[PDB]
């Protein structure tokens, strides 16, 4: 088989901006390369094939170059449209193979986290159970992390969490944490606090609530 | 245009045959290839066979003894039946169209994939909790809600805010696994809450279900 190598897995550039993509064949494989774009909720589209051919309707910004081992992805003058993901298949041979792909982030301001913490409900008290949940929503850079505390002490236990792709509209991060426990035990506490850390902020953002306050 | 449709369960068990099919439209089965393409948990693709123009099939020759492609040319599918599947495996299948005729055309349209899940456990519905600021919280013009979609299996699900009317800051974040269900969180804004009603409407597919709640108090 032919094993493709693309590099780099990851880049971040601003709108406006240029960005290369190269891959790199096991063996020689004359002009039969051919780069696709990925973006969530559509297939993957071709945009160029030997080398340096666009297919039609791939806009001129995007170029590629290379024959033999070595080919170039090169996007000028980016659109947000353009954020998203990039692989190269060659075209020389059977099998189909394909580089590892690159993820493409979109560099804007960067934006503080709105902070919100939400106690368990009585709904879901009634089942003997708890979820404290704490929404970090619309920031950036990714870079973020969040501690909580249970009557000032931290509390890794029971915390799992998530963030969102990158948003279509403000090209910002949200995340959500979530603090499961007993019924028994989130009632043997008082304090339940969630601190969160990012670049925008000297010292950590801190929402609380006070149990004996539900 | 052209459009390949990848279609199949959500979920099998281990050691059920996994049928995937197919659907093509806006060309000839017997003009183009068609090959089948899996997106493993982490990784890059994989391809795993082809379903040739002239009716033949080749396979990845890993993966040859556990696969079987054919075709139906009146109904426009191509399928691909396998077996011995990976317990909690959640891959991605694609299939892809190419041809050759004076070169070898890269891969030219794509189906958008569908995932399946693995698995021996039973399809469980979710509770859906409220998101509400509470116990001391001053709230102010524009109000963080949400819903707690708990303890459903296997994944997907989907949120949506009054009906589709409410997008207004919408986030539906990546569910997370424990003990063997996902639990996922929905959030929305609003400056006009509590006067103002906001409900999720939760639908999940493999239980049948669909829920609203309303957020309030
Ligand atoms: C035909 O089907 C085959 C499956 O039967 C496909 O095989 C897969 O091929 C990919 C690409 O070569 C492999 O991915 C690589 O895995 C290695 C090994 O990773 C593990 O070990 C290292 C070191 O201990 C560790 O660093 C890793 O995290 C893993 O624990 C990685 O080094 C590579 O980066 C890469 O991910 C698959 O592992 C392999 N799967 C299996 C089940 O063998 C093959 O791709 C198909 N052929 C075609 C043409 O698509
Ligand atoms: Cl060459």
């Amino acid at each position: 088989d032919v094993q493709m190598t693309q590099s780099p897995s990851n880049l971040a550039a601003s709108p406006g901006e240029s960005v290369s993509i190269n891959c790199k064949a096991s063996k020689r494989i004359s002009k039969y390369l051919a780069w696709y774009q990925q973006k969530p909720g559509k297939a993957n589209k071709l945009l160029i094939y030997s080398g340096s051919t666009l297919q039609s309707g791939t806009p001129s910004r995007f170029s590629g170059s290379g024959s033999g081992t070595d080919f170039t992805l090169t996007i000028r003058n980016l659109e947000p449209e353009d954020f998203g993901l990039y692989y190269c298949q060659q075209h020389k041979e059977y099998p189909p193979t394909f580089g590892a792909g690159t993820k493409l982030e979109l560099k804007r301001a960067d934006a503080a986290p709105t902070v919100s913490i939400f106690p368990p409900s009585t709904e879901q008290l009634a089942t003997g159970g708890a979820s404290v949940v704490c929404l970090m929503n619309n920031f950036y850079p990714r870079d973020i992390s969040v501690k909580w505390k249970i009557d000032g002490t931290e509390r890794r236990d029971g915390v799992l969490d998530s963030v969102t792709d990158q948003d279509s509209k403000d090209s910002t991060y949200s995340m959500s944490s979530t603090l499961s426990l007993t019924k028994a035990d989130y009632e043997s506490h008082n304090l339940y606090t969630c601190e969160v850390v990012h670049k925008t902020s000297s010292s950590p953002v801190v929402k609380s609530f006070n149990r004996n306050e539900c | 245009q052209v459009q390949l449709m990848e279609s199949g369960p959500g979920l099998v068990q281990p050691s059920e045959t996994l049928s995937l099919t197919c659907t093509v439209s806006g060309f000839s089965l017997t003009s183009y290839n068609v090959h089948w393409v899996r997106q493993p948990p982490g990784k890059g693709l994989e391809w795993m066979g082809v379903m040739w123009s002239g009716g033949s099939t080749d396979y990845n020759s890993t993966l040859k003894s556990r696969l079987s492609i054919s075709r139906d040319t009146s109904q426009n599918q191509v399928f691909l039946k396998m077996n011995s599947l990976q317990s909690e495996d959640t891959t991605t299948y694609y299939c892809a169209r190419d041809r050759t005729m004076g070169m070898t055309t890269p891969f030219d349209y794509w189906g958008q994939g569908v995932m399946v899940t693995v698995s021996s456990a039973q399809t469980t519905a979710p509770s859906v909790y409220p998101l509400a600021p509470g116990c001391g919280d001053t709230t102010s013009s524009t109000v963080t809600l949400g819903c707690l979609v708990k303890g459903y299996f296997p994944e997907p699900v989907t949120v949506t805010w009054n009906s589709g009317a409410l997008s207004s800051d919408v986030h539906t974040f990546p569910a997370v696994l424990q003990s063997g269900l996902y639990t996922l969180t929905s959030s929305v804004t609003s400056s006009t809450w509590p006067s103002q009603t906001v409900t999720c409407n939760v639908a999940h597919p493999a239980s049948s279900t669909k829920v609203d709640k309303k957020v309030e108090r």
